[PDB]
C-alpha cells in the first residue's frame, strides 16, 4: 500500500469488525466499543464493484471462425491457421494476466487510501484536543463519554467544546 | 486526559492469495475467479438454434445421402457435426472439401429448390448398392446420375439455368471416375468423358480419372464433387460428353451468412446458454475460460491460465 496504513502503521485488521470494512475502536471511562464507518466502507466497495462491472460483460460474440484442430499435417495453410490461433491465444493470455495484476495493485492502493482518509478525517475533527499515538489511535486529552465518542464517529464533534480542558492537559 | 480512539479495518482468519505487479502471493479478504474452468456435460439448445446432424456430417447432408433426410429444410445458428458420422452412399471426395464445408456451415440453412433439367436421350437416375436407401439401391437425392441410352448414345449435353431471382444459388455437381475403360464405355460410351460447368465469369473443366482404387463400400470407382455459385443476373451452363453427376436443383444462399459448425460428440440437453465449446456449453459470467479454444457464441475469451484471481477486498492482516 502506497499510504502505509493497512499493513503499515495500523498493525493488523479487526476480525470482530463484521459489519464494515473500516471503523472505530475506543476506550473511555465507561468502557470500550467497536463501530463500523459506513462512508469509508461504501467508498471502497463502490470503487471495487465498479471494476467488477467494467470487467463482467464485454463483447466476444463469435460464430464462424477457422478450424483449430487437425488430424494430420497438410503444410502451409494449416501452419498459418495454427500460427494465427496460437498468436491470438498468447496475446489474450498476456492481456488477462496484466489486467488482473494492474487491477489488484490498484485495489490494494485504493483500500489502503480509504483507510488513510478515514484516519485523516478523524484527525481533522479532533484539532488540538488529541494526539496521534502512531498506531492509528488518538489519545484524547479530555473526558469523552459515549455520546462524545459517537459525536466523533458521526462527525458532529465540536472541538471548541473541549479545547480548554484539552490544552491544559496536553501542556501541563 | 486519556480516552483513546483507534481507526482500523476488518480482517478474516484465512483470506485469498492474489497477484499484483510486485508480488505473486498477496492475501486479500475476498477475491473472485475470472477464469471459467467448468463446463456443462451437454449442449444448450436455446437461445441459439442448434441442428444435430446425428449420423450425417454436413457434406453428406447437402448431397442428400441416405439417413440425412432429417436435415431437409434445416436452419441453424450452429450445425452440430458428430465425430461418429457414417458414410452411407457412393465413395466420394471433394477437392476443396474444407471450403465447401465452410460455405454450407456459414450459410446456415438447407433450403433446396428442385429444378427441371431436360437431359437429352441419356437415361437418368442411376443408382448403386453402395448407396442403399431403405435396403433398395439408390443414390444422393440431390444428385442425378446420367448414363448412355439403351441405343448406346451419349450426345454432348448442354443445358442452361438462368438466375433472375433475388438470391445467389449454390449448385452442387459431380464427376464420375470409373475403375476400368470397359466400365467407362459400358456407362458413357465415350472415352474419355468430360464436364465443363460455366458461368458468365467462370468455367470449370474436369477430365475423369480411370484407375484401380481401394475397395470402399464394395467399389473401386469414385465421385468427385464440385460446386458453383450463381449470383443473380448470372447463369450456369452444363456441358457433358460423359461422366456427369448432375444437380436436381440448387440450394438457396442467404445474403448474410452468420452461422457456423461445431464438431463434437456432446449430447444436446435442456439447459440455456449462448456459449458452446466442443467440450460442452458454458454457463458463466467470467470474462475468461480455459476449457477450449474451440468456442462458438457469446463466450468468455480463451486463455492458457487455469486461474486468475481478482481481489475484491483489502489486504488480509488478522489478529
Ligand atoms: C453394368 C454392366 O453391364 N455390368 C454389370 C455389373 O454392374 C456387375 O458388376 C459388379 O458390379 C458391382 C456393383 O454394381 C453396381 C452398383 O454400384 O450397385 C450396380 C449399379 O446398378 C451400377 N449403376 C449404374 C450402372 O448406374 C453400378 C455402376 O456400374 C458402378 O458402381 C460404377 O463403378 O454398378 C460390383 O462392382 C461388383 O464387384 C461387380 O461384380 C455384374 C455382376 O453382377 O453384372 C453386370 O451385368
Ligand atoms: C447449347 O450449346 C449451343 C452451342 O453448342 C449454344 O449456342 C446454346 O446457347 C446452348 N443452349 C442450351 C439450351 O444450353
Ligand atoms: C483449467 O483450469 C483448471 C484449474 O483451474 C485445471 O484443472 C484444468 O486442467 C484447466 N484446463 C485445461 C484444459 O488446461
Amino acid at each position: 500500500g502506497l499510504f502505509g496504513a493497512i499493513a503499515g502503521f495500523i498493525e493488523n485488521g479487526w476480525q470482530g469488525l463484521i459489519d464494515g470494512w473500516y471503523g472505530f475502536r475506543h476506550q473511555n471511562a465507561e468502557g470500550t466499543g467497536t463501530a463500523a464507518d459506513l462512508k469509508s466502507t461504501q467508498a471502497a466497495i463502490d470503487q471495487i464493484n465498479g471494476k467488477l462491472n467494467r470487467l463482467i460483460e464485454k463483447t466476444n460474440d463469435k460464430y464462424h471462425q477457422i478450424e483449430k484442430e487437425f488430424e494430420q499435417v497438410e503444410g502451409r495453410i494449416q501452419d498459418l491457421e495454427k500460427y494465427v490461433e496460437d498468436t491470438k491465444i498468447d496475446l489474450w493470455s498476456y492481456n488477462a494476466e496484466l489486467l488482473v495484476a494492474l487491477e489488484n495493485q490498484h485495489t490494494i492502493d485504493v483500500t489502503d487510501s480509504e483507510m488513510n482518509k478515514l484516519f485523516e478525517r478523524v484527525r481533522r475533527q479532533l484539532r488540538e484536543n488529541a494526539e496521534d499515538k502512531g498506531n492509528g489511535c488518538f489519545e484524547i486529552f479530555h473526558k469523552c463519554d459515549n455520546n462524545c465518542i459517537e459525536s466523533i464517529r458521526n462527525g458532529t464533534y465540536d472541538h471548541d467544546i473541549y479545547r480548554d480542558e484539552a490544552i491544559n492537559n496536553r501542556f501541563q | 486526559g486519556n480516552p483513546v480512539i483507534c481507526m482500523g479495518h476488518h480482517a478474516v482468519a484465512n483470506g485469498t492469495m492474489v497477484k499484483t505487479l510486485a508480488d505473486d502471493q498477496v492475501e486479500v479478504v475476498t477475491a473472485q475467479e475470472l477464469v471459467e474452468s467448468q463446463n456443462l456435460p451437454e449442449l444448450c439448445p436455446s437461445p441459439l438454434r442448434l441442428v444435430d446432424g446425428q449420423t450425417c456430417d454436413i457434406i453428406n447432408g447437402a448431397l442428400g445421402s441416405p439417413g440425412c433426410d432429417h436435415l431437409n429444410g434445416a436452419e441453424w445458428d450452429v450445425f452440430i457435426e458428430r465425430p461418429n458420422a457414417v458414410d452411407t452412399c457412393y465413395p466420394f471426395d471433394v477437392p476443396e472439401y474444407q471450403s465447401l464445408r465452410s460455405i454450407l456451415a456459414n450459410n446456415g440453412k438447407f433450403e433446396f429448390i428442385a429444378e427441371e433439367f431436360q437431359w437429352n436421350t441419356v437415361k437418368q437416375n442411376g443408382k448403386s448398392g453402395a448407396c442403399k436407401r431403405a435396403n433398395v439401391n439408390d443414390f444422393f437425392n440431390r444428385l442425378n446420375w446420367l448414363v448412355k441410352s439403351d441405343g448406346n448414345a451419349y450426345p454432348l449435353q448442354n443445358l442452361t439455368k438462368i438466375n433472375n431471382g433475388d438470391y445467389a444459388r449454390l449448385y452442387i455437381w459431380g464427376v464420375h471416375h470409373p475403375s476400368t475403360d470397359t466400365e467407362q464405355t459400358n456407362l458413357y460410351k465415350n472415352n474419355p468423358g468430360g464436364v465443363t460447368v460455366s458461368t458468365k465469369t467462370s468455367q470449370t473443366s474436369v477430365v475423369p480419372n480411370i484407375g484401380s482404387r481401394p475397395l470402399v463400400r464394395g467399389l473401386s470407382s469414385r465421385v468427385s464433387f464440385y460446386w458453383t455459385i450463381v449470383e443473380p443476373g448470372d447463369l450456369i451452363v452444363f456441358n457433358t460428353i460423359g461422366n456427369l453427376i448432375a444437380p436436381r436443383g440448387h440450394y438457396k444462399l442467404n445474403n448474410q451468412k452468420k452461422s457456423t459448425i461445431l464438431n463434437t460428440a456432446i449430447p444436446i440437453g435442456s439447459c440455456v446458454s449462448k456459449c458452446h465449446t466442443d467440450k460442452g456449453s458454458l454457463s458463466t459470467t467470467k470474462p475468461f475460460q480455459n476449457i477450449s479454444r474451440i468456442a462458438v457464441g457469446d463466450c468468455p475469451r480463451y486463455v492458457k491460465q487455469g486461474s486468475l484471481k481478482l481481489a475484491t477486498g483489502m489486504r488480509n492482516i488478522p489478529e
